[PDB]
């Protein structure tokens, strides 16, 4: 929807798009050109570049306010017209969902992932968000290679290469017997 | 006789006009959309004295606060 939102910005400055393939090209534009200006208001007061990338034909693709203002909506979700909390507050609530006799480790426990997250002005600015949120004495220990997507596949690969893994799966005959409830029982 | 014997090559007896002869929605059945009988003064009295105030009438795509909604001061 951020890409669709980008497309919205495009029409806002005269660039209408509607096809599926068209939308995918916009996706490539987004994931190809996006960052996060750490100081929203401040950087807004300043002047941009609006450097243009070119279409397959070669047309104007300016930077605009877009590639940094649009991903901030993930942190100010109400601008899309939806009351939400933003990853930062979400994780903070999750910390509140934890226990005080463990939260210190949880301050150290920062296992980040997500492939969409791979943009500029993301991690460190989000750490500044944490600084504004988390109290004193918090240790940044962020899991952040760009292959965290693949890391899931890899973790499952090594997971598959195991001994107890046999009992971990679901037998086919179990489906032949009941399946459903047993599937929920083995996955929990 | 303006030019009869003078010049025998000028038009006359011409009926160049080319005559003829004298031989000469509201499908409200549907239940689609209404209309309102215009009375500009009635609606004028409807929106009679709405003292709408524009304190900080800002609707830019600026990102620095919570939300922006101008045209907010009243009486």
């Amino acid at each position: 929807d951020v890409s669709r939102f980008l497309r919205l910005y495009l029409r806002k400055e005269g660039y209408d798009f509607h096809s599926s393939s068209e939308f995918e090209i916009v996706k490539a534009i987004k994931e190809r050109a996006c960052y996060l200006s750490i100081n929203p208001q401040k950087d807004e007061t300043l002047e941009t570049e609006k450097a243009q990338y070119y279409l397959p034909d070669g047309s104007t693709i300016e930077i605009g306010p877009s590639r940094f203002r649009a991903p901030e909506l993930l942190f100010r979700p109400d601008l899309i017209g939806e009351e939400s909390e933003g990853i930062h507050e979400v994780l903070v609530f999750a910390i509140q969902k934890s226990d005080m006799d463990l939260r210190r480790t949880l301050f150290s426990n920062i296992v980040l992932s997500g492939g969409s997250t791979l943009f500029k002005g993301f991690g460190d600015r989000l750490l500044s968000e944490v600084k504004k949120l988390a109290p004193k004495d918090v240790k940044i220990r962020i899991s952040a290679p760009q292959e965290r997507l693949y890391s899931t596949w890899i973790g499952g690969s090594i997971l598959a290469s195991l001994d107890t893994f046999k009992k971990m799966w679901v037998s086919k005959k179990e489906y032949e017997e009941d399946g459903a409830r047993s599937i929920h029982r083995k996955t929990f | 006789d303006p030019k009869y014997a003078d010049l025998p090559g000028i038009a006359r007896n011409e009926p160049d006009v080319y005559e003829t002869s004298d031989l000469p929605q509201e499908e409200l059945t549907s239940t689609s959309v209404e209309h309102i009988i215009v009375n500009p003064n009635a609606a004028y009295d409807k929106f009679k004295d709405k003292r709408v105030g524009t304190k900080g009438l800002d609707f830019s795509d600026r990102i620095g606060k919570t939300k922006r909604t101008g045209y907010e001061s009243g009486e």
